[PDB]
RNA sequence: GUGAACGGUGGAGCAACACCUGAAGGAAGGCUUGAUGAGCGUGUUCCCCGCAUACGCGGGG
């Protein structure tokens, strides 16, 4: 069950990559030692093998948003507004190790050496939710089998190819956003600020003073950078599932009805990552319009019965260790 | 090698020669270390250095500013900082309802090279005199010019032999134009007065970097401005 | 004229068949690039330090 979900960024896309780079006034992302560089934590990137000549392709870097990621958003929001009002509507209570593997898949680090019996695999498995995440302390398989954002891009050509003749995105596509820090109580100058103080002026400068000593305990008062893809550009998503139920693809759909208020990237706290839905495929076939998915109506009332009755007896014994 | 520059903001502007003064009453009973080094003056009396001083009080338009030339100048004014900022926070907030002390620290390096083409350079508040001889050199024009050329060049020298570094010794200069002439006084309601001049400009062929130094009192805070700045003016 | 002299360890024989390294996991929170050095006061003989060796030069406030 092949989704295509093709999106827009509204705000820039900012998904950080762990490894830290750096970087000077104009460009020149990790110098050489000695040249005064700001630290700097660049978007995360996949190399794609691309065109960039007559027929020959190479592993150009390409960044996007990681498919972990966005299968930790779409079991956030459909655990945030699907599941959990389903779960408290009725009454029933997640336990605390079943709120563990309901949100990260596992109770403790430690899990079960033994296998669990086949009647639970066949109970927990081709459900709305635990039958497309899996893990626990059995480490159940999950049948839901969520990609990576790309963005439509030429370097991306290789990826779903032979499709959007047009529209197709071969300039750079990124910035660097510098974000700098005040020291608040340097950036002052009057009274009026400084009478909300408990001790007031000279517990000010006295705390000027200490950053003073540490002018020449980590101070405040930095200069930074991010590397951000740019905004406005198309994105593709894919959302893949191998025999799946339909209460299961009605859950993925209900998710992805209301995907569009939720974020995909991290540093949230500037917008990072607001992006509009252009259109959902779904085995190919067009399912988006304004006021969400229209079409796979099947889908959507397995969801709809399934989720009534969904009680927390499952996700306890999925929770329970050996 | 590099200059250290530290801001201090008072809320209200105070002048240099007043705020050495200042400081030099304010520490004059605690501490005498650090006000006789930041005062340049003898590890055994009251008398000040007749070499370079290294640190030197400088203008600010909210406050007053501080030179330290070279790693010994930059290691004074980096140890002496917290404690200045201390007696002005408790001077500050003994009278009136009280002040916060803002700070700033720049590191400027210094740096000279040569080009065949001369380059404008103003100085405001350059002091020029000091004894009757320099009277007599000021009365006549011809004789004027070249004292003010071989008291800028050796003032290029003198601060670029105290902070560490070559200067190329074969610079020419020239002095174009003077608009003011007035006098600087030694100490308040003093008869002594100084001859001075006000908004001098001079041409030289090399490139001059900043908090560079010329004249004489300079740490009074007289003959110092950013060349930096002046070259590319936005 | 060595209880010596003279005497091939040889031939052939397939370590092989069948097993998916996996499973399930959000780099993410919080954080002014535009101010800091550029424009505004002093009116005439005085401390101290070196080179000299006083005929004077240089300079610190």
């Amino acid at each position: 069950m092949q989704i295509e979900v093709t999106v827009r960024n509204i705000t820039p896309i900012f998904s950080a990559a762990p490894g830290s780079n750096y970087i000077t006034i104009d460009g020149t992302i990790n110098p050489p030692p000695g040249v005064s560089r700001f630290p700097l934590v660049r978007t995360r990137m996949m190399y794609v093998a691309a065109d960039v000549g007559d027929g020959v392709i190479k592993s150009v870097p390409l960044q996007i948003v990681p498919g972990n990621t966005m299968r930790s958003l779409l079991r956030r929001t459909m655990l945030k507004h699907v599941i959990e009002p389903a779960l408290v509507e009725k009454g029933n209570k997640l336990s605390i190790g079943a709120y563990a593997t309901a949100y990260s898949g596992n109770a403790t680090g430690n899990p079960d050496g033994v296998p669990s019996s086949f009647d639970e695999i066949a109970t927990m498995r081709a459900h709305p939710f635990i039958g497309l995440f899996g893990g626990g302390p059995r480490m159940l398989e999950g049948r839901l089998m969520v990609d990576s954002l790309y963005p439509i891009h030429t370097n991306a050509e290789r990826i779903l190819g032979a499709g959007y003749e047009n529209e197709m995105m071969s300039g750079p596509i990124t910035q660097v956003v510098w974000a700098r820090r005040m020291d608040p109580i340097l950036n002052l100058g009057s009274s009026e600020d400084v009478e909300v103080i408990n001790g007031g002026a000279v517990a000010a400068n006295g705390w000027i003073q200490d950053l003073l000593a540490n002018s020449k305990g980590r101070g405040l008062k930095a200069f930074n950078a991010h590397e951000v893809v740019i905004p406005g550009l198309k994105w593709v998503w894919r959302i893949s599932l191998d025999r799946p139920t339909d209460a299961q693809v009605g859950l993925v759909l209900l998710a992805l009805n209301k995907m569009t208020n939720e974020r995909i990237a991290g540093g949230h706290s500037k917008d990072y990552g607001r992006f509009v839905i252009d259109g959902v495929s779904l085995n190919g076939e067009q399912v988006w319009s304004q006021s969400g998915i229209t079409g796979g109506e099947q889908y959507f009332d397995a969801v709809a019965e399934a989720i009534d009755g969904l009680s927390s007896k499952e996700f306890e014994q999925f929770a329970q260790s050996a | 090698m590099f200059v250290k520059q530290v801001f201090f903001d008072l809320g209200a502007r105070i002048h240099a020669d007043e705020a050495r003064a200042l400081v030099a009453k304010l520490l004059d009973d605690t501490q005498p270390g650090l006000v006789s080094a930041l005062m340049n003056y003898m590890p055994a009396s009251k008398t000040s250095k007749t070499e370079f001083p290294l640190v030197q009080f400088s203008n600010f338009n909210q406050g007053f500013a501080l030179l330290g030339f070279g790693e010994v100048g930059a290691q004074i004014l980096s140890d002496a900082t917290p404690i200045i900022h201390d007696a002005m926070a408790k001077l500050f907030a003994s009278r009136g309802q009280g002040v916060v002390v803002q700070v700033s620290s720049r590191d400027v390096p210094l740096s000279c090279e040569k080009r065949p083409y001369g380059l404008q350079y103003t100085v405001a508040k350059m002091v020029v005199q000091k004894k009757h001889e320099h009277r007599e050199r000021l009365a006549n024009p011809e004789t004027g010019k070249v004292f003010l050329e071989g008291l800028f060049l050796r003032s290029l020298e003198r601060q670029a032999a105290a902070v560490g570094m070559v200067l190329p010794r074969d610079l020419v200069v020239s002095f174009k134009g003077a608009e003011r002439v007035s006098s600087v006084k030694l100490r308040p309601d003093s008869t002594l007065a100084h001859g001075s001049l006000r908004h001098a400009v001079f041409e030289v062929n090399a490139r001059l970097g900043g908090l560079w130094s010329v004249g004489f009192l300079l740490s009074k805070g007289f003959g110092h401005i950013n060349t930096d700045l002046q070259l590319g003016q936005g």
